[PDB]
């Protein structure tokens, strides 16, 4: 899922967990180079409805290679009356930035999403085309990595509800928001349950 | 009729017919009592033996040109029994096949891997009609590398499995009924009681007994993984000792 | 190959329609009836699963109705072997339309695209066509809500309500006067569904098992494609009978 | 950058590693699996690149698939060796990775080690990575060729710690992967530490400072 | 990188390798056995950088695998020195370290061949390539005298590796030995820290 | 390959609405050894028997029950021939999924792919359509598949299904006993049934081979394990 | 299981040459261990370990330990879980039958076997227990008590007319029926049992005994 | 055979009641119409003799050839129809061309005879192309068996042989062969013997006049393959023309 450059004017996804509830918070951001005009279309997808993934850099092959990716998910998804697993997608996006060979053109993914029909918390980010990357812990991911990794620590609510994680994350981004450009141009965050996926839209430039 | 009844083009090529089977595939098996070999084969447990019928049609052959025995590889020997037309387009497939896995691996192939590339291929013969199936069938004989010696047979329709012993030849049906008589009484194997055991059988059905230049014995013992032509002298050894059983 | 072998399988007729592919509609007659009938803010396919025995773990939702993207749905009628050739084809190009494009794949796109495939065979190859008729239930932004039908040639024809399978001739007929191009909401359009399977099929009493109702309608402004449940379709069932005693005496 | 060490003994492997991937000093991924699990008896340690390294075991692991199902009989050391030597020379290799091969063949154990540019080579133990000196100097005399199982698993666990703790090669924890022969054994602690964050007071933000923005449902 | 040398005798041949390979500075590779088969009877010997003439020796040990097989009896030791430069003269941008390929034929049982990261294919009464040889290359020619015996040219073949690993820092300082004859081959690893090491300047 | 070849179709239609040679091959089936197949929903049992009739099969690897990978097996009914292919083939398909994945090719998933290649196989010339019957087990994602494939293409997912020798009366036993979402004792034991139904392929050990497919992956049962299932039935 | 290859062989010994009280103790022990049944490394030891249960009476013939020890064994055959099971119990009751340590304790053991046979699992599990369960109803001359758990049978089975077992629980039945002498009952049981006998899956053994 | 009248002789992908194509059989008889190919076997070499029937007074040698030098220590003698020969002698010529150039040594023959007996196997089993109706035998000098002669049949059937005559008396030629003792015999002697076997089959009959094509490949040559030298190539037939009569 390799997409030209990184510039698509904002790169950063921060993922954030609880047991109750798991989040993922990615820039909305599109239009590459400084300029930008928009501030809104797709970046996040729901994939099993309920599952995410997250491409990351410039529009075109981020949209185009993430919708080719979706349906091989889909096949899998269709034919059984359950949906695929969080661990053997992990491998599949790994395999699918490998398919594009040596010198290839950086992308970085990032997975959120809790596991399905196996209950556990699930988080983690791929770049360049590397090694597996199962964690149970937190992941924070892009090119200004570091930035993503302190807020994704930042944010774990262990006993608290849902809700508490979602304003203290709103914070998270915006202060992300002062020190990078890769946060911002509108925010969508995701908290997701398991049986649906819950989009809000946080107001923040 | 049957065996030669038009249902679709199925006694012409390849697709089933009215016979549950495929009447193209069982001429394929009808043809390897035409060529004259029969086969009989023992797995022992300090080697793996074959011994057929060597098919000597002229006084003008030299011994060591003419013969049935191929090194596939320095690990696997066989024999080929069936029309010998067939016979020696079958080996140089193999032989591709078994280098194929020699570069890759970095060892010698498994008997049992030998056999299962091998048996797939006579299946794409039989599973076309390009191409008609083999006439032949080649029975595999080795030192695998931790199971111990195995006897593998692959059919000239491409299905393969393991065997204590074998038969195939103009009497199929028969030197496996005589061969289980002998593997129930049990002598024990050592290396020259089961070459024993392996010749006695191909006489018996056939009602020849041999000279040993007109039967071949090969051979893969546990004393090195290279397969041996034993030649006519040793042959002889096999053929004298057969005397005064059991 | 041999030429006393080839009498040509494909060749042109001078009757204009090959041979083998009136051959074919007798094997689409053979497999269970699968509709489709339009709403005005949605279209549904109604299908008769193959399976009808006790026996079925249930890993596809309906053996006939495939899922093939967020806006496209079909149904096939005839051989089960050819069928599962043209669906994972059709399940990657409509899926590539609506994915990418945001707008929704139509119909009639699609079976031009597929019935050139389809076509190849029956013209050259030496080969011969597929064993399905497909029908195909969607939405596209563009003339509106369709339905398509293709045939072993490569033949389409649009209609909006038509069946296939058996007492296909019977069907359409009874189709053409209660429906002609858009009057039932998607409850009577549903309503209408179930009849036809009725008529058609021979229990008269139905089951959630024996037919599947799939929808797809538009709701709060993304395009929805659902399976419905085994209780939804019997509540939609038990709905009929008690109609289907009224109506016909 | 990573950390990865293997050790010869009664059966196998017992592989050392650290989760953590890092550009110089700095996690690019705060857990990961350098020696990994792909099957339960080709086990193989990683170092240095991580796309590198990845593909080439990962292609090797595909051929050993083959060999296992038809003979049912064990995986072939030699075949993952020579594979990775040739396929990935061809390729002409982005970086390189120190990569450690390892299979029970029908014979002894057998350990091997895949260079930075591409080769079939026979030693017994491997250690790859910037840090194959740092994880050698514990491993070389502790290990006195062939030793105690089960006294390998306390030293070996030993050992990892040790290069994760003086090495800056290695954020979060230490992962340790044993197999006899087709086991597969995982404990990720061969390190005393607090895996992520701590909050034992919950202030990530000040008590409704913000309030939560929208809620839609996307179907 | 490694340390080989292998000389030709008038009985039949030996064999001498290292014991470690080394990369840039750190030791990749702690314990060595090189013996990449082309043929049961004939062996290459991997020596200098060990990938460049790994890619070499593996392509020519496929078509020499597919040989043996082939004609019925083993190859040839000439057939696999022609296969070995082959690839060599095409690759040599990319490899141009040394093959030293030595065996039994079976034209005469008696055949050393050198192919070098130069190319030619001639045969040499001893030879010595690698990292640490390389110090010692014309010396390996110089220490022996031409046609010498299987005993006395053991002891040369021992003694002249030990003086080359002295030599170069590429080698260490175990001596693996290996006889080559009509046998098969036979390997023998001679410890080292007990025999004299030659002489260190002050 | 070395000639022109072929690429006419071996099979046209029908005026009846069938295609002729797939039904020649739907006979080859039922001339097979019973070969049954059971999803219990609490693991996917594959029992076969096997005629050798002279157990001079020194078999510790190759059979009707063949694993294509860890959590994969396949059993088959009619003739060897074909089943070697097929074999062959899910091990590939089993390998090209293990890349992407590395969780090794899921049931659904795997039906769909062998039923394309096999309706290549009766549409084309120099091919033709097979007269073997795959019943394909696995256990992935924590829910057990059980699938049929017929020599056709087609696939039907099936919760118990029969093959082989006597069919007809082996579906029907089936239905009687078997009830969906029975117990795992269940499966094995009308499983072995249908095998004993009729048997005629020597009474040894080894002459029936099951494999069972379950949480922990899949393995073939040895023959001893297979005996004492069939020792119950009279 | 965790050991049926050492501490069972021990077992099998020390029944034969000295007496069960010793063998109860480890008779707990081994049949717990084989409760997990296993399905991805159960292999030879699990064939054997229900194989010996089922051979271990009637190496000292009858005694009240003979009956008591089997209290045990009626934990395990419930809790494997495969076809297997089938076997086992019907071995276990047969021996029990023909090595009487009471006919309270037989009786009450079959009465168990059969009511956990009856809730869920399988029609043939069920029969080979009833078969001995009437037997020992109609020696001991309760002919009454044979007649309610007989027709159970009767009711439920008539579906499968290719069963094997069902056969030979009723000509037991037919037989009681008649020393109980009640004549339609007598008949009746006998329509059952030759609808059921037809059948070509039934020994000649079987097709004999129901003449 | 059969004369079916859909296939199985009309066809080579079609197997009769018994397991043979009617096609190889046809083929089989045209080695039978024309003139001999005899090769025997020495130890230093290799002697060929191909006679080549003078049908037009107004042709030279290097016309029809039945000769061929398949490589420069390989020969190829063909009986039977020659357009069949041509085919054959491609085939062989690359693949003996190969073996030289790279390995650097003689090319052993029972693998060659093996390999080339495939290609005219692999061509029978097809249908969409014919049997070979060409016998043929190829011979070499080698360094790891010495001299080998092997004879490859229309059937792609491969044996080794001391001595091999393949024509329109095969029956009169081998017999000739087996009362001479050319086996283990010095190829200067053999020379003149081959010729003389060719001399008997001829005809003066049935054929007016031949051109003796022998081809050497043995110590005169010190073991390069050329076709006979003109003087040594008279010396032989002036031979098999004075010893008859």
């Amino acid at each position: 899922m390799s997409v030209m450059s990184y510039n698509g004017g904002a790169v950063m996804a921060m993922k954030g967990k609880n047991c109750v509830a798991i989040a993922a918070d990615r820039r909305f951001g599109i239009q590459a180079q400084m300029v930008t005009t928009d501030f809104q279309k797709i970046f996040p997808m729901g994939d099993r409805l309920y599952i995410g993934l997250a491409g990351l850099a410039t529009d075109v092959q981020t949209v185009a290679q993430r919708l080719k990716f979706r349906l091989n998910l889909y096949e899998l998804k269709e034919g059984r009356q359950i949906k695929p697993y969080t661990l053997m997608s992990m491998v599949a996006n790994l395999l699918y930035e490998k398919r594009f060979g040596p010198y290839y053109t950086e992308p970085v993914i990032a997975g959120l999403d809790p596991k399905t029909f196996k209950p556990f918390i699930c988080s983690l980010d791929l770049i360049g085309c590397p090694m597996v990357t199962d964690d149970f812990v937190v992941s924070g991911t892009c090119s200004e990595q570091m930035y993503g990794m302190c807020e994704s620590l930042w944010e774990p609510n262990m006993d608290p509800e849902h809700l508490f994680e979602t304003i203290s994350q709103a914070m998270l981004n915006a202060v992300d928001r002062d020190a990078v450009s890769g946060m911002g141009v509108i925010v969508h965050i995701i908290e997701k349950d398991k049986i649906t996926t819950r989009t809000l839209k946080a107001r923040m430039d | 009729m049957s065996r030669g009844s038009s249902a679709g083009f199925d006694r012409h090529i390849t697709i089933f017919s009215p016979e549950g089977r495929l009447y193209q595939v069982e001429y394929a098996f009808k043809a390897i009592n035409q060529g004259g070999l029969t086969s009989v084969a023992v797995r022992g447990k300090d080697c793996a033996v074959i011994v057929t019928q060597k098919k000597v049609p002229d006084k003008l052959l030299d011994s060591s040109t003419v013969t049935h025995l191929f090194k596939i590889t320095e690990n696997i020997g066989c024999v080929m029994t069936g029309m010998t037309a067939d016979s020696r387009s079958q080996v140089q497939r193999a032989r591709y096949e078994a280098a194929n896995w020699k570069y890759k691996y970095g060892y010698e192939i498994p008997v049992d891997m030998l056999c299962k590339r091998i048996a797939d291929i006579s299946q794409v013969y039989t599973q076309n009609a390009e191409m008609r199936p083999l006439g032949c069938c080649m029975i595999l004989i080795g030192i695998d590398e931790e199971q111990g010696p195995q006897v593998y047979k692959c059919d000239p329709a491409g299905y393969y499995c393991g065997f204590k012993a074998t038969a195939a030849g103009v009497k199929q049906t028969e030197s496996t009924s005589f061969l289980e008589k002998k593997v129930k009484k049990k002598f024990d194997w050592t290396f020259e009681q089961t070459v024993e055991t392996a010749i006695t059988c191909l006489s018996t059905v056939l009602s020849i007994d041999f000279k040993p230049s007109e039967i071949e014995v090969g051979v893969v013992t546990v004393e090195n993984p290279k397969f041996r032509i034993l030649t006519e002298a040793e042959i002889d050894a096999h053929l004298v000792a057969l005397a005064e059983r059991d | 190959m041999s030429r006393r072998y080839d009498s040509r399988t494909t060749i042109f007729s001078p009757e204009g329609r090959l041979y083998q592919v009136e051959y074919a509609m007798e094997a689409i007659g053979h497999a269970g009836t699968c509709l489709g009938i339009l709403a005005n803010d949605g279209v549904l396919l109604a299908a008769e699963r193959r399976n009808i025995h006790k026996l079925l773990d249930e890993v596809f939702f309906s053996e006939k109705i495939y899922k093939l993207n967020e806006d496209m749905a079909c149904s096939v009628a005839g051989i089960t072997s050819d069928a599962n050739v043209l669906t994972n084809e059709l399940r990657l190009i409509a899926q590539r339309y609506l994915l990418q494009y945001q707008e929704p794949i139509p119909c009639e796109q699609l079976v031009t695209a597929l019935c050139d495939i389809k076509q190849a065979y029956t013209q050259f190859g030496g080969k011969r066509p597929f064993g399905v008729s497909l029908l195909y239930i969607g939405w596209d932004k563009h003339y509106g809500f369709q339905l398509y039908q293709s045939d072993p040639s490569g033949n389409y024809g649009g209609w909006k309500a038509t069946c296939i399978g058996n007492n296909s001739a019977a069907a359409v007929s009874m189709l053409k006067q209660d429906y002609k191009e858009g009057e039932m909401t998607l409850k009577s359009a549903l309503a209408l569904a179930v009849k036809v399977l009725n008529k058609t099929m021979d229990v008269s009493k139905l089951s959630a098992e024996k037919v599947e109702i799939a929808t797809l309608t538009r709701e709060n402004g993304k395009t929805v494609i659902r399976v419905l449940k085994q209780k939804e379709v019997e509540q939609l069932i038990k709905k009929h009978e008690e109609e289907e005693a009224k109506a016909e005496r | 950058t990573t950390i990865a060490g293997v050790v010869y003994k009664d059966g196998i492997v017992l592989g050392a590693d650290t989760r953590a991937t890092e550009g110089m000093v700095v996690a690019d991924k705060n857990c990961s699996k350098i020696h990994f699990i792909s099957p339960n008896i080709y086990c193989c340690g990683a170092g240095t690149a991580a796309d590198t390294d990845m593909t080439t075991q990962l292609i090797s692991s595909n051929l050993e698939l083959h060999s296992l199902t038809t003979g049912r009989l064990p995986r072939v050391v030699t075949a993952n060796r020579m594979l990775k030597q040739m396929l990935f020379r061809y390729q002409g290799y982005i970086g390189a990775a120190l990569v450690l091969g390892g299979v029970d063949v029908t014979g002894p154990h057998l350990y091997s080690i895949y260079p930075h540019g591409s080769t079939d080579k026979l030693p017994y133990v491997t250690m790859g990575s910037g840090s194959l000196a740092a994880m050698a100097v514990f491993e070389d005399k502790f290990r006195p060729d062939m030793e105690e199982e089960e006294a390998k698993k306390l030293v070996s666990e030993a050992i990892a710690a040790g290069i994760f703790n003086d090495l800056g090669s290695g954020s979060n924890i230490d992962l340790c992967v044993i197999s006899k022969s087709k086991l597969d054994f995982l404990r990720p602690y061969s390190v005393p530490n607090k895996k992520g964050t701590r909050f034992g007071r919950y202030r990530c933000e000040k008590g409704t400072t913000a309030v939560l923005t929208e809620k839609v449902t996307p179907l | 990188t490694t340390i080989m040398a292998v000389q030709f005798d008038g009985g039949v041949v030996l064999g001498a390798d290292s014991r470690t390979t080394t990369g840039s500075y750190i030791a990749n590779r702690v314990t060595d056995k090189l013996t990449p088969i082309h043929d049961h009877i004939f062996c290459c010997r991997s020596g200098s950088a060990a990938d460049t003439q790994a890619v070499a020796d593996a392509v020519t040990y496929q078509l020499g695998f597919h040989s043996i097989e082939l004609n019925e009896p083993p190859l040839v030791h000439t057939a696999a020195s022609l296969f070995k430069e082959m690839c060599y003269r095409y690759r040599e941008d990319l490899m141009a370290g040394i093959i030293i390929a030595g065996w039994d034929p079976q034209e005469g049982g008696q055949v050393y061949s050198v192919p070098m990261g130069g190319m030619m294919v001639r045969q040499s009464f001893a030879i010595g390539g690698s990292g640490s040889s390389y110090i010692y290359g014309y010396v390996d020619a110089t220490y022996r005298e031409g046609m010498t015996k299987d005993e006395c040219l053991q002891f040369t073949a021992n003694a002249l590796a030990l003086a080359m690993e002295r030599d170069g820092s590429s080698g260490g300082v175990i001596r693996l030995a290996a006889i080559q004859q009509s046998g098969v081959e036979r390997q023998v690893l001679l410890g080292d820290q007990i025999p004299k090491v030659t002489i260190s300047t002050l | 390959m070395a000639e022109r070849g072929y690429s006419f179709s071996l099979t046209t239609f029908s005026p009846s609405g069938k295609l002729v040679q797939i039904e020649y091959a739907l006979a080859a089936v039922a001339g097979g050894a019973p070969s049954v197949g059971i999803k219990a929903a609490n693991g996917v049992v594959l029992a076969t028997e096997k005629k050798q009739k002279s157990i001079l099969y020194d078999e510790r690897s190759v059979h009707k029950v063949e694993p294509i990978t860890k959590h994969i097996g396949l059993v088959y009914s009619g003739m060897g021939p074909d089943y070697r292919v097929l074999v062959h083939r899910a091990r590939k398909l089993a390998q090209q999924y293990y890349l992407v994945y590395q969780e090794p090719i899921p049931t659904a998933q795997l039906v769909q792919r062998v039923a394309s290649v096999m309706q290549e196989y009766t549409q084309s010339g120099g091919v033709r359509p097979f007269g073997v019957s795959l019943l394909i087990c696995g256990w992935n994602e924590g829910r057990p598949y059980l699938f049929q494939s017929d020599p056709s293409g087609a696939y039907f997912a099936w919760k118990a299904t029969a093959m082989g020798k006597n069919y007809v009366n082996g579906k029907t036993f089936l239905e009687k006993r078997y009830n969906e979402d029975l117990e795992l004792e269940d499966a094995i034991h009308t499983a072995i049934l249908t095998l004993k139904e009729s048997f005629e392929g020597q009474m040894t050990e080894d002459n029936i081979e099951v494999g069972i497919c379950n949480e922990a992956g899949f393995r073939r049962l040895t023959p001893t394990e297979v005996r004492d299932y069939l020792a119950a039935i009279a | 299981m965790a050991a049926a290859a050492v501490v069972e062989f021990q077992r099998a010994q020390s029944l034969l040459s000295t007496d069960r009280e010793a063998s109860i103790d480890i008779l707990h022990s081994i049949v717990k261990r084989d409760i997990q049944e296993n399905d991805e490394e159960a292999v030879q030891v699990k064939e054997q370990s229900i194989l010996e249960l089922g051979s271990l009476l009637a190496k000292t013939g009858q005694a009240a330990e003979l009956g008591g020890l089997l209290k045990y064994v009626r934990p395990f055959l419930n809790s494997i879980s495969k076809a297997k099971a089938a076997r086992l119990v019907r071995s276990l009751l047969d021996l029990f039958l023909d090595m009487e340590a009471a006919t309270g304790q037989e009786v009450e053991l079959c009465l168990e076997c059969i009511e956990w046979a009856k809730s869920e699992k399988r029609t043939f599990l069920r029969q080979a227990l009833e078969a001995r369960l009437v037997s020992l109803y109609f020696d001991t001359k309760r002919y009454q008590e044979a007649l309610h758990l007989g027709s159970q049978l009767l009711r439920e089975l008539k579906k499968m007319d290719d069963k094997a077992l069902l056969v030979e629980v009723q000509l037991l039945e037919s037989k009681t029926y008649h020393a109980l002498s009640n004549l339609p009952k007598a008949r009746a049981a006998l329509t059952s049992a030759r609808t059921t006998a037809n059948a070509i899956y039934c020994p000649p053994k079987l097709q004999a005994t129901l003449d | 055979m059969s004369s079916i009248g859909t296939g199985y002789d009309l066809s080579a992908s079609t197997f009769s009641p018994d397991g043979r194509v009617f096609q190889v059989e046809y083929a089989m008889k045209a080695v039978e119409n024309s003139s001999t190919a005899i090769g025997i076997r020495c130890k230093d070499g290799v002697v060929f003799g191909v006679e080549k029937l003078v049908l037009s007074k107004l042709y030279e040698e290097g016309s029809n050839k039945r000769l061929f030098n398949v490589d420069r220590h390989v020969g190829m003698a063909v009986a039977g129809l020659l357009a069949d020969a041509r085919s054959l002698a491609d085939i062989a010529r690359e693949e003996a061309s190969n073996f030289r150039s790279n390995f650097g040594y003689n090319i052993p023959l029972k693998h060659l005879a093996d390999r080339v007996a495939m290609y005219v196997h692999a061509y029978t089993l097809y249908s969409a192309v014919r049997p070979f109706g060409c016998s043929f035998m190829l011979g070499s000098y080698s360094v790891n068996d010495g001299a080998q002669l092997y004879m490859i049949d229309p059937s792609g059937v491969s044996y080794g042989y001391w001595g091999c005559a393949i024509g329109k008396a095969r029956q009169a030629a081998k017999t000739e062969i087996e009362k001479l003792q050319m086996k283990e015999m010095t190829c200067r002697d053999v020379v003149k013997e081959v010729a003389k076997i060719i001399y008997i089959v001829h005809d003066e009959v049935k054929d007016k006049a031949f051109e003796l094509e022998l081809s050497w490949v043995g110590e005169l040559t010190k073991g390069r393959h050329e076709i006979v030298p003109k003087d040594v190539r008279e010396e032989a037939e002036k031979y098999a023309k004075e010893s008859l009569k």
